[PDB]
RNA sequence: GUUACAGACUUAAGCAGUGGAGCAUGUUAUUUAAUUCGAUAAUCCACGACUAACCUUACCAUAUUUUGAAUAUUAUAAUAAUUAUAAUUAUUAUAUUACAGGCGUUACAUUGUUGUCUUUAGUUCGUGCUGCAAAGUUUUAGAUUAAGUUCAUAAACGAACAAAACUCCAUAUAUAUAAUUUUAAUUAUAUAUAAUUUUAUAUUAUUUAAUAUAAAGAAAGGAAUUAAGACAAAUCAUAAUGAUCCUUAUAAUAUGGGUAAUAGACGUGCUAUAAUAAAAUGAUAAUAAAAUUAUAUAAAAUAUAUUUAAUUAUAUUUAAUUAA
């Protein structure tokens, strides 16, 4: 009986079984739901901090497209930025895409332009940024591979730079390659798979418990309690969002030269549910009240010869 | 897969992040000397200018940086290197903070008022108006000469004309 | 040592690796004041064993940057299928929430136990000398105008006074002496700085005490306490006066002790 | 749990001992250590945190909220590549699955799975012809929805023929690419004298078109609709003369020649069996 | 597993430790406001971690009641007023109190959390400082210099054993010891 | 998914008369294969007065029921000082008045927020929960009567485009 | 709001290595361009 | 301008209203120098507009601005910061064109968003199979649910956007925390668990499903979410953009006026037409919740209206708190 109350008093684990919850790794801190994550008690002084992190958005927004000697103008995509307002220090983040060992003897455009926002011993952005918010301000970029695995940054790239492949309207090669991204993967089969490993998880937590036992609460040391469990097992298990199910993406507007009337044009793959939410305790969160947590919707509109579009992208995530 | 490389905590090192209001005596010569710092335009928040850079070594603090009033754009100002810099430090602004020493103005005695009037009545009149108006000022912050200047013109040891200017 | 990159002449008996990162340093740090230099230059023809790349080659990137490559020398891959080596968005996010709780444990383990180093027994100053409590609000990251209000608070009783003296201060104070508990209290907000406005304080404390000890053509014996603020702030809170009558308590009817064998069997220390 | 100096010196390294020495001191022996049920400030798995990892912390030279370093010193200079990447195995690829002529290939490997058919001889010895390639139409409540619809002959050239048809909202690939499975799975030998032509002079109706093949003498090319002529490459015969009546509609013609093919025919051994009489060929007697 | 994990390893890993109050004198209480709790409460417990190695008695994240300032809005860029969409902002409020320390000690803590500060979550410090009744801003200059030899032992370099460094702590410390500085009052 | 209630009804039936074989009958092989297919207590005070919280509406009502003679008091005062409606007070009744112990127990009532009836309601509430650990077996008795209920009536908010709750304001056909 | 604050003008200032694109006053210079051409270009303004 | 069923605030009961009165407000019409513009069947009419004195405003009268709010190009000159009396930069001034600017016109060019059908149950895609085929089946015999919702039967088997569920509020319980003076522990808030409730006896219809009874439970709601398509539904007056038109004027500033005009008409409301209903009074102050207070909330108390005083309204003057 004693043993079952200690077990009851140290029954915590990871959510995903059928005493537990849901780790930093397993759901979304509701503060990546805002892009200030800020609080001050002047109300006036949040708002001109907010006013301020937008006016930076925009002049980042227009930084990231260069030229070089009018021959090629590489348009880096760059994410919505999300600033992040400690006490002691701001700092903006951004995710973003780029489009043999020749390259160690010369510096990129992209690479200068990323040294401009933190290396510049004195002239760089991050500091001229500090007279703006009074504290030491850090930008950090991270480079995305795929042009996919932001929602933003798809949006924004298909608005601004696959133009000729939908304007008239969507040729077939890029329809296909839209559809064919990634490889159609089993859903169901990866949430109950993930499922399973919380489970087993669970249970060695348990034996290594029971193991231990053989008014107060302490079991062993901390060695024998977490005996099987390490960085190189659990964490990538454990690990929430990681393969993109499903995905639409539409585009909206005079897309039709010959057409005066509008066009939706929407290609949809694989599913916007989650089955890890449907048998489990693991239980879906929404984003500002209303975006299921594994979704995350973006659209970024351009201005035609015709007039204004926008391209509407919706990724799923498991 | 590195070592982790334990630099030690040290109270030199959460200077600068010391309560900007706290109690203490000593505290406060501190924040007074941070705020001296500051005013000065010092490398705080901020990576300093040494002699590496020699074109763009800007600023922003200049004497009315976020102010719409006097007309001009963003004015990139040279800073000046940690060496051939100065300090501003006055003596007012630390018997404000470190002592408490606050002015509270001058009450206009009698003797003043009948110089200009002659009537005692209205003198009197005058006298608690110029009290009155005193203890309204001390309460509202504005600045030492400024506040000066309209406590006399309230009074009307001075004119209108004296503040459009 | 850190200054190594602004000094091109220093570095040629490095290894090539740690050549191009000096390299790569130097131009990021003076990225519009960067201007070739010929150390530099022969360091970066030396490495070129390292990463496979002729002596002249090498040279002509040096000396054009991006239009050289391109004259040595592209389809689009924006959508090339997933290969499987690249986390989402989301799960970045995740990931980063991840870094940061490891490195706050991290700093839970090493640094705090550090941290106890300087480390004080608590000196207490006694409330019989120290009556008064001159409370500072401080609001860390903003600069709130109210970081300037101070807030002095005495018991009255606390106060060196005679009983005379301290019907008279209580009288002087009206609305800020409270009667239900014997306590004084006031707030400056008058002035700039939190300091100002405590000495403020101090001073009308001061003040106060001097007129309360003044006696001299002024007692106030026949004028009584005005409680009517205090009686209008009870109103406006509510009371939990009332309590369980004591002869309707049953200390006969409440559950005795239990036997139970096993446990007193247990207990032998 | 109180651990000698030495003890912890063998296992930790000496920047963290003295640390570890002041916590010792700090915290007593007789400690209960409760488990907060309601946040969890350390990890779901057991670390000593001496080790920075490459992946699971933070990139020591890179800029990041906590960063604990200079505003000047931020070691990071290349953002051509990804600062950190995967750890351990560099995939995260679920169970049972795989990284990226060739669609022939996969329809082959979809057929091998579904009906046990090989892939190899699909690949190489069949090769398939596109015979009518329409766009279609259904008028739908939502409007008119269009559809591409594909009929693709494949054949492997010694009288082994299949027809088949297939449809996709999708382009038009993906319609042919069915059609093409179809065609396999709808795979027929075609009886032919001498592998080259029919046996008898054919006439056969399916359905409007009304066909008429004659058998030809040696070199004598294939002399007949377009359709038919498609089908006969594929099918291995060289030689054909013949004449559609009535409805020439391509996809019927296509359907009505293989069933003639297949139906009509009847091979020379075949009728001498049912006769029970000898029936030679008078040319290859002779030898030519 | 012939592994020894030392105490701090599994204090971290477990519920952090209290330091019981000795008297009720409440030096400081600090409030912690955010939009969301998962960072706040993270960030009270981290608190709460480095309060205990210090002497002082730290209470613990009582939590005070979250607000709730809503805002409804037509949905419509123009006119169909009759559909309308509510909006809400929650500031969760936490409460930490300090019992027992030297102001000192107090003010290192402080400093120490504003250092390692979380992203959500704003900061509110109330400090009580117990003084007599009467006091004397006339023996000064004495009393300045002892401020200045107190500032002095407390910020002194025991062991550079390549420990954290401040330049600006550095700065302020120089101007501290300066004659310019002395002067100042006189 | 392919398993249908029909198959899992079937199954059951399988299973169970199985069980039902006389345990002394039963082989090791039937068990074996069924195997598969398995699968605070409230006292009184150092005082002796068992104390229970109801709540109905806003009000929330703490209540120190004792076996001392049946007298009332509702929140430091007398309970027809504080209840003017009989109602209420019938209703305070009630849960000694489904026992035959009005008259029996003392009863000091402490209520807090929303107005009298519910106040009321929520001391009715409190005071079943409070008998109950008196007497145990009662407990089934007093949820019949309809007392260990919380009455979860609770008001429903404005909702944007309607005047109250469900009230909307007039439509004009025209 | 702030009304220092960085500009696209300052991003050439601050960096004149980059060559940067501001791309919403290169698309009104376009329609500019292409107002002149088709004859719809503004009218030339009166000084007197 | 068809057939058959099923549904609910559809109808029927019922309770309270509108339609009559006066006032408020929106609309119309007409007026006006201007009564700014839009919304105008359900799906306009206290709607856009969560406050029209000036402003806001867009309208009108009279005045007066003309590179103007921007960006770039080309020149003269002046001031300030930095360096070791010169120079580099940053700005300002005067001009110089391209232009800037436009609540001007077209949501029948667009974006985004919204209304109505609609929380209605529809909307489709694979592989197989049927038909020469467009297509069909899946997506339905018959029933059932709130429901393409489960049964069943079926050339189908799976799968998607919807439905349901996860979500939020509220509820019950547990744990944690709060030195029970920031206390309301009768609380607040993080983390769980809990139900789309379960079990059994009977009575009707065919192993199940509805009724009833019983015993076990705190167990009973509301909110968000409103698919595809359609209505060339609404919006160029949130904002942006295409085309087009204005550029000493259709752009910009000031002073006043107007948006508040009034024959009839139309909605929404408010106050009424008195005794199952109105008014005075009720200080050991009968009983709430939710929310606001550094562009503030304003307590006690004095004075006048007012011979006592209370009430109500102002003035006097700010105690306390920027807040469990
Ligand atoms: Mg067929
Ligand atoms: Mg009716
Ligand atoms: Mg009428
Ligand atoms: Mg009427
Ligand atoms: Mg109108
Ligand atoms: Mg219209
Ligand atoms: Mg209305
Ligand atoms: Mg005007
Ligand atoms: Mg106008
Ligand atoms: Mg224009
Ligand atoms: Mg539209
Ligand atoms: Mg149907
Ligand atoms: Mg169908
Ligand atoms: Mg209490
Ligand atoms: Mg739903
Ligand atoms: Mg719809
Ligand atoms: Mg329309
Ligand atoms: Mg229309
Ligand atoms: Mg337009
Ligand atoms: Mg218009
Ligand atoms: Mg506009
Ligand atoms: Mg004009
Ligand atoms: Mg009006
Ligand atoms: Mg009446
Ligand atoms: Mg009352
Ligand atoms: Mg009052």
């Amino acid at each position: 009986n004693n043993m079952k109350r200690m077990l009851n008093n140290n029954n915590m684990n990871p959510a995903g079984a059928n005493g537990n919850i849901n780790n930093k790794l397993q759901h979304l801190n509701n503060m990546n739901n805002w892009n200030t994550q800020i609080y001050n008690y002047n109300k006036n002084m949040e708002i001109m901090n907010t006013m301020n992190d937008k006016l930076i958005n925009k002049l980042l927004y227009k930084m990231m497209t260069l030229k070089l000697n009018n021959m090629n103008i590489n348009k880096i995509i760059m994410s919505k930025t999300i600033n992040q307002h400690s006490l002691n220090k701001l700092n903006i983040k951004f995710y973003y895409y780029n489009n043999n060992n020749n390259n160690n003897y010369y510096m990129n455009m992209m690479n200068k332009l990323m040294n401009i926002m933190n290396n510049n011993m004195n002239n760089n952005l991050c500091n001229i940024l500090s007279y703006y918010y009074k504290k030491k301000v850090t930008i950090e970029p991270i480079k995305l591979s795929y042009i996919y695995l932001n929602s933003d940054i798809f949006s924004k790239y298909i608005s601004l730079n696959d133009m000729d492949k939908y304007n008239n309207g969507i040729l077939t090669n890029y329809q296909r390659m839209l559809n064919n991204i990634m490889p159609k993967l089993n859903d169901h089969n990866i949430s109950m798979n993930y499922i399973n490993n919380i489970n087993n998880i669970n249970n060695n937590k348990y034996n290594n418990m029971i193991n231990l036992l053989n008014n107060n609460n302490y079991i062993g040391n901390i060695n024998n309690i977490y005996n099987n469990m390490t960085i190189d097992n659990i964490p990538m298990d454990i690990l929430m969002y990681k393969y993109l199910v499903g995905w639409s993406i539409k585009f909206k507007g005079r897309l039709s030269n010959n057409n005066g009337r509008t066009s939706t044009t929407n290609l949809l793959n694989g599913t916007f549910n989650n089955k890890k939410y449907l048998w489990s305790n693991i239980n879906n969160n929404y984003k500002l009240n209303y975006i299921p947590s594994n979704h995350n919707l973006y659209n970024n509109s351009n201005i035609n010869k015709n007039g204004k579009y926008n391209i509407k992208v919706k990724l799923n995530f498991i | 897969s590195s070592e982790y490389v334990l630099e030690e905590p040290t109270p030199l090192s959460l200077l600068e992040y010391t309560p900007q209001v706290f109690p203490t005596k000593e505290s406060r010569l501190v924040n007074f000397t941070l705020d001296s710092l500051k005013k000065s335009n010092y490398p705080i928040y901020r990576s300093p200018n040494l002699g590496i850079l020699k074109v763009h070594d800007f600023t922003l603090n200049t004497p009315n940086f976020g102010k719409y009033t006097p007309g001009s754009s963003l004015i990139f100002a040279k800073e000046p290197q940690l060496q051939n810099l100065l300090i501003e430090e006055d003596p007012e602004d630390f018997h404000r903070q470190v002592t408490g020493e606050y002015q509270l103005l001058k009450p206009y005695v009698k003797k003043d008022f009948e110089k200009l009037t002659k009537s005692k009545d209205t003198v009197s009149k005058l006298v608690q108006n110029s009290q009155v108006v005193r203890l309204s000022l001390q309460s509202v912050v504005m600045g030492s000469e400024e506040k000066k200047l309209v406590y006399d013109v309230c009074s009307g040891m001075k004119p209108i004309s004296e503040l459009q200017q | 040592s850190a200054d190594l990159y602004m000094h091109p002449e220093k570095w040629k008996g490095l290894p090539p690796q740690r050549i191009l990162e000096l390299y790569w340093e130097r131009m990021a740090r003076l990225g519009s004041e960067y201007k070739p230099n010929k150390d530099e230059l022969n360091a970066l023809l030396t490495t070129s064993e390292y990463s496979n790349v002729p002596v002249n080659d090498i040279k002509k990137l040096y000396h054009r940057g991006e239009q050289g490559a391109i004259d040595i020398k592209n389809r689009d891959n924006s959508l090339r299928p997933f290969m499987f080596d690249e986390l989402p968005s989301q799960a970045q996010e995740l990931v980063a929430q991840h870094r940061e709780q490891r490195f706050y444990n991290r700093l839970a383990a090493y640094e705090l136990p550090l941290l106890a180093q300087y480390r004080q027994e608590y000196k207490r100053p006694s409330p019989e000398s120290h009556p008064v409590t001159y409370r500072y609000t401080s609001y860390v990251g903003e600069e709130h105008p109210n970081s300037r209000k101070v807030v002095l608070s005495v018991k009255t009783k606390e106060l060196g006074l005679e009983e005379k003296s301290l019907h008279k201060f209580r009288i002087l104070a009206r609305s800020r002496y409270d009667h239900t508990t014997d306590i004084f209290k006031m707030s400056s907000d008058k002035f700039e700085h939190a300091s100002q406005n405590a000495r403020y304080l101090h001073d009308i404390l001061q003040r106060l005490l001097a007129e309360s000890k003044d006696l001299t053509e002024d007692d106030f014996s026949d004028v009584p306490l005005d409680t009517r603020h205090t009686i209008a702030k009870s109103l406006r809170k509510k009371k939990r006066d009332y309590e369980f009558p004591e002869h309707w308590k049953r200390p006969e009817d409440a559950p005795k002790k239990k036997f139970d064998i096993v446990d007193q069997l247990l207990s032998t220390l | 749990q109180h651990y000698d100096e030495s003890l912890l010196s063998r296992y930790y390294p000496e920047s963290l001992l003295k640390s570890i020495k002041l916590a010792q001191q700090t915290i007593p022996e007789d400690t209960k250590f409760r488990v907060s049920r309601n946040v969890e400030f350390a990890p779901p798995y057991l670390d000593d945190f001496t080790k920075i990892h490459p992946f699971w912390d933070y990139k020591p030279g890179m800029p990041h909220l906590h960063a604990q370093e200079e505003n000047n010193n931020f070691s990071i200079f290349r953002w051509d590549q990804v600062q950190q990447p995967l750890p351990g195995e560099g995939n995260i690829l679920p169970p049972g699955v795989s990284l990226p002529k060739s669609k022939s290939a996969d329809v082959a490997a979809g057929l091998h799975k579904q009906t046990g058919v090989d892939p190899d001889y699909i690949t190489r010895k069949l090769t398939m012809k596109p015979l009518v390639m329409k766009r279609v139409s259904n008028q739908t409540g939502k409007g008119k929805i269009a559809s591409f619809y594909a009929l693709v002959v494949v054949g492997d050239k010694n009288g082994m023929v299949g027809l088949g048809e297939g449809k996709s909202r999708e382009e038009m690939s993906k319609a042919i690419f069915k059609a093409h499975w179809d065609a396999v799975r709808n795979l027929k030998e075609i009886p032919r004298y001498e592998n080259r032509t029919i046996y008898g002079d054919i006439d056969f109706r399916y359905h409007g078109v009304k066909l008429h093949l004659r058998s030809a003498k040696p070199g004598f090319g294939l002399r007949v609709n377009h359709v038919i002529f498609e089908i006969c490459e594929c099918a291995g015969i060289k030689d054909l003369s013949g004449k559609v009546y009535k409805s020439r509609n391509d996809m019927n013609i296509a359907k009505g020649t293989i069933e003639a093919f297949t139906k009509a025919q009847k091979t020379l051994d075949e009728v001498a069996l049912g006769r029970g009489k000898k029936l030679v060929d008078v040319r290859k007697v002779y030898y030519s | 597993s012939t592994r020894p994990y030392p105490v701090n390893v599994e204090a971290v890993y477990y519920a952090p430790l209290k330091l019981p109050i000795k008297y009720g004198d409440l030096v400081a209480d600090i409030q912690l406001r955010s939009y969301d709790n998962e960072n706040l409460d993270f960030y009270s417990d981290f608190i709460l971690r480095t309060g205990y190695y210090l002497g002082i008695p730290l209470t613990g994240p009582k939590p005070l009641p979250t607000r709730r300032e809503r805002w409804t809005v037509i949905k419509s860029p123009f006119v169909h007023a009759k559909s309308k969409e509510n909006f809400e902002r929650h500031t969760h409020k936490r409460l930490i109190r300090a019992w027992d320390t030297n102001p000192e000690v107090l003010q290192m803590l402080i400093a120490y959390i504003t250092k390692h500060s979380m992203a959500g979550v704003g900061m509110k410090c109330n400090f009580f400082q117990r003084s007599e009744i009467s006091l004397d801003l006339g023996s000064d200059a004495n009393g300045l210099e002892k401020s200045l030899s107190n500032i002095d032992e407390l910020y002194s370099l025991r062991n550079d054993d390549k420990a954290q460094t401040s330049a600006v702590g550095q700065k302020v410390l120089e101007l501290l010891d300066s004659p310019d500085f002395k002067k100042h009052l006189e | 998914t392919k398993l249908k209630p029909t198959q899992y009804t079937q199954l059951l039936y399988m299973l169970n008369k199985l069980h039902n074989i006389d345990p002394q009958l039963t082989n090791d092989e039937i068990t074996s294969e069924l195997s598969q297919y398995y699968k605070k207590i409230k006292t009184l005070d150092e005082f002796g007065r068992s104390i229970a919280v109801g709540k109905r509406k806003s009000s929330t009502a703490k209540v120190f029921v004792v076996r001392g003679t049946g007298e009332i008091l509702v929140n430091g005062r007398q309970l027809n000082d504080y209840f003017l409606k009989m109602k209420d007070r019938e209703s305070i009744m009630y849960p000694l008045q489904v026992i035959e112990s009005v008259g029996k127990y003392n009863i000091f009532a402490t209520t807090s927020g929303g107005g009298p009836t519910g106040q009321a309601e929520s001391i009715m509430h409190a005071i079943a929960k409070a008998l109950v650990v008196f007497n145990p077996l009662l407990k089934s008795r007093l949820h019949k009567a309809g007392v260990l209920t919380r009455d979860y009536r609770h008001v429903e908010r404005k909702k944007p485009g309607k005047k109250k709750a469900r009230k909307m304001p007039t439509w004009v056909k025209r | 709001g702030n009304p220092d604050i960085l500009k696209f003008r300052h991003l050439k200032t601050l960096y004149p290595d980059i060559e940067f694109v501001d791309l919403e006053e290169q698309y009104r210079l376009s329609m500019v361009e292409a107002k002149k051409r088709r004859g719809k270009g503004a009218p030339k303004k009166m000084k007197k």
